[PDB]
């Protein structure tokens, strides 16, 4: 099991003191690209971001 | 309450907006119930989540002077519209009226209904 | 963006003791003032407002907060000085604020309660009209949600300026003591009833009177927010503790946002 | 300084009135508003030239702190 | 198209309400979507009150007559009323105080035709809009 | 800012004096002035000599005033020299920020051809919704 | 669907009716109309007066009807009076959407006018992948 568990460093509780730290800690613990900034950007008709930031950011997922 | 003061203003737009609930009288509302039908209001209201309609021009009433239409201005010129959630994702709403002048579009009306159909798109 | 829970229910259902507050502030004297930190400090959240150029023009107030834990721009006539009339360098002040603002898509919340600028031939001379047109530019300029919130008064051109509806103010709403009006009944008697009525009270009729009379027949009438309420000019007249839900709400709604603009490479913004 | 022209309508601090920054010095009705004008400074407010009824103008010194 | 605004009026129809402001914002928000996009030029031609000074200020040329136009948003009266100073409109607004004072006339024609000739000077060199080549 | 960002052809000629923070502002190499070209009198300097001096020089002329020599001569002399050596266009030419020193019978012929040339510009600017200028 | 997708130049002559949904279905100008003109004949109104009359007058037919008038006669006259006041091209012309009430004549001009005009047009739309047209 490669779970990264609790680990209590130092000292032992009883079981019940085990039980009421672990109930206070356990109490204590889609794309929408509409008006994406991107599209309000103002770019030249060459300009390279039209790629790099344009494309990439409506195609990725 | 005073109408120069803020207290009875706020009392009066109080007053106003229930006015708003049944601008042309209960009676007409006890008819349709008697019909069997939802008004407009209960309409939207049972459509959309319980308390999220925002009412938009709510007091709002026609301009219309031939023929003594000015002698009769319901408040909504009867279209209720605004916008609210359904199943909590946000949706824009109208609701046409009968009692109101047959539910006959107007002036008014049309206006109410581009700024829903506008702020729909908007926001998309 | 933070994340702060939004309580359950209606603006109705929702309204904190605070809130209540607004529906007194305003004082029933049209005449006396009060401070619109009042109404800034209750809006936001946790009352956190970061003012902008707190020192420069005090009749404006401009700054940073959150409402709901994303950011806002605050922009907001400050009735005890000036009686919170634009002048040049409040209109610089709010112009470059907002475009600030909209160059990084911080939302804009504008409280209004301008009774129209600030008469001078010392501010004619300096450019009223130029300068004061920056701000009417940068607000029509700013594609951001933009809510305005009318608190008391609202006259004549610095109508248009304070984000009126057709400068493409998204959600307006209005208190019950909003003031909507070309301009103050004083003036406003002086056209409407001057021409037949007030010169003829020189058949010999009490002028000063006869004027007070239609004063108050006029206010009456027309300076509420009724009158652009019947046109859409604003979309509720609202309580005023209603107000920090109707923004929050109305922001809520506008944060995904299109408007549509025709190419240019920049605009000739007046300098 | 009365920030425009205006009818004191109220002055507010007394003789040497030790006045803290921020407090109202005068209500000056102009532009149809109680306009306030408040201390800029914490200090003595001894001296005053405002009375009420007076058309106080522009500029005039109301008090020295 | 430029779009020429001549420009003449004692600000808003008092009697017609709030409708009017509503109206000059819509006409301001025009103007500021014109702006950069076309060729604006304003021509003043008499008391241009109120309201009517700002869609000039957002255009691009004002055009002003030296003495048959005036600019100004609050009347003399009011200025009287609230600072008691006295002066006319000439004084407050006319076009050599817009031209040598507030710097916001770009002209001051002898008369109307002059204002006209500049008004086709300017057309002369300006493009049609901001996606055509000067002429 | 708005000469940085204007990206039409921008073209200098200084005919005499430039100096200074002035310099940066009427055109710049660095602000992308496309062709720069200064007359044999144009005069490209961070400060005049007579204030230039005084820094320049301060530890010298202090010695002088605690020798008790002639101050005023000696700035004079000073200044001289560093009028004739420093207050000229070829230092900035030297270091490129002038394309060509040029007779000024020259200019219409550079302004000329560089606005043949220049018509159409491949240049750009960081992608934005618009600029934030100090309004 | 068509027409309110149509973003090329449309310009509309109105000659004669232009009734009820039919006139929204032939193209007005909040239909993004470019040019909007109407001949005298031109008669635009939400339906004929014969079957407006029976509605805007039906209280005075009812206590015609009441009192036994003539009711014909009266019909008669209401539907002239309806006809000689509203179902006209002014009505239109004034709330403006009939750009210009012109002399048959002038059709010929008016368009060849407006669609060069109009030659070059930009109209902003939302994004959309496709239209959905109602079939
Ligand atoms: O009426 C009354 C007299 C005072 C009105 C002055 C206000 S100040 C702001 C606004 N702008 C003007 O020109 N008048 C009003």
């Amino acid at each position: 099991d490669h779970e990264a568990h609790i680990k209590v460093l130092r000292g032992e509780p009883t079981p019940e003191e085990m039980a009421a730290l672990m109930a206070v800690l356990a109490s204590a613990g889609e794309r929408n690209m509409w008006g994406h900034p991107v599209d309000k950007l103002r770019y030249s008709v060459f300009s390279w971001q039209r790629v790099t930031l344009l494309e990439r950011t409506h195609m990725r997922r | 309450v005073d109408i120069h003061t803020t207290a009875g203003k706020l009392a009066d737009l109080k007053r106003r907006t229930e006015e708003t609930l049944h601008p042309v009288g209960e009676a007409a509302v006890d008819k349709v119930h008697a019909k069997g039908k939802l008004t407009a209001r209960e309409r939207i209201l049972a459509l959309l989540d319980e308390g999220s309609f925002v009412e938009l021009d709510a007091l709002a009433k026609h301009r219309s002077t031939n023929f003594g239409l000015e002698k009769n201005r319901p408040l909504g010129d009867g279209v209720i519209t605004g916008y609210g959630t359904i199943d909590g994702r946000d949706v824009c709403i109208f609701s046409q009226d009968a009692t109101v002048f047959g539910g006959s579009l107007g002036e008014v009306y049309g206006e109410k209904i581009v700024k829903v159909q506008e702020l729909a798109i908007k926001t998309g | 963006l933070y994340p702060v829970a939004i309580p359950e229910g209606s603006i109705e259902e929702t309204l904190t003791d605070e809130d209540l507050e607004l529906d007194t502030l305003i004082p029933d004297s049209p005449n006396q003032p009060y401070d619109m930190h009042e109404v800034i400090t209750r809006i936001l959240d946790d009352d956190e407002f970061l003012e902008v150029q707190a020192g420069y023009a005090g009749n404006i107030v401009v700054g940073f907060g959150r409402v709901e834990g994303r950011p806002v721009g605050i922009v907001a006539n400050q009735p005890t000085q000036f009686a919170g009339c634009l002048d040049i360098n409040a209109s610089e002040k709010a112009a470059r604020f907002i475009r600030t603002c909209d160059c990084f898509n911080i939302p804009i919340v504008l409280l209004v309660d301008v009774p129209g600028f600030l008469p001078g031939t010392d501010q004619e001379y300096n450019g009223i009209i130029r300068r004061g047109a920056k701000l009417l530019y940068a607000y029509g300029e700013a594609t951001v949600a933009k809510v305005t919130v009318i608190t008391r008064k609202s006259y004549g051109g610095a109508y248009c300026v304070m984000g009126s509806k057709d400068m493409g103010a998204d959600v307006v709403v209005a208190w019950p003591t909003a003031q909507i009006a070309v301009m103050g009944a004083s003036g406003a008697v002086g056209f409407v009833y001057r021409q037949q009525l007030k010169e003829a009270a020189k058949n010999g009729e009490d002028v000063d009177a006869l004027r007070l009379e239609l004063q108050q027949t006029y206010e009456d009438t027309l300076v509420n927010p009724y009158i652009a309420a019947e046109r859409g000019y604003v979309d509720a007249v609202i309580p005023p503790s209603h107000t920090r839900g109707y923004v929050a709400n109305a922001l809520r709604l506008l944060e995904r946002k299109i408007v549509q603009m025709p190419p240019k490479k920049h605009g000739n913004i007046p300098l | 300084t009365a920030p425009m022209q205006g009818t004191v309508v109220k002055v507010a601090v007394e003789e040497g009135q030790e006045v803290s920054a921020g407090d109202l010095v005068v209500v000056l009705e102009a532009m149809k508003m109680e306009n306030p004008v408040t201390a800029h400074k914490d200090g003595t407010i001894t001296g005053l030239a405002v009375e009420a009824g007076a058309a106080i103008t522009q500029g005039t010194v109301i008090a020295e702190i | 198209r430029p779009l020429i605004g001549i420009n003449d009026g004692a600000g808003a129809r008092i009697q017609e309400g709030v409708v009017s402001l509503g109206l000059y914002s819509r006409i301001f928000h025009n103007n500021i979507k014109a702006s950069g996009v076309i060729p604006q030029i304003s021509l003043i031609m008499g008391a241009a009150a109120g309201g009517h000074v700002y869609s000039p200020a957002l255009t691009d040329f004002v055009v002003m007559v030296d003495q048959t136009s005036q600019m100004f948003i609050t009347g003399p009266d009011v200025i009287k009323t609230v600072t008691g100073e006295d002066v006319t409109m000439e004084e407050l607004g006319g076009a050599h105080t817009h031209m040598a004072k507030s710097g916001t006339a770009h002209y001051v024609a002898s008369g109307e035709q002059d204002a006209f000739d500049y008004v086709r000077d300017l057309l002369s060199y300006l493009p049609p809009n901001n996606y055509a080549d000067p002429p």
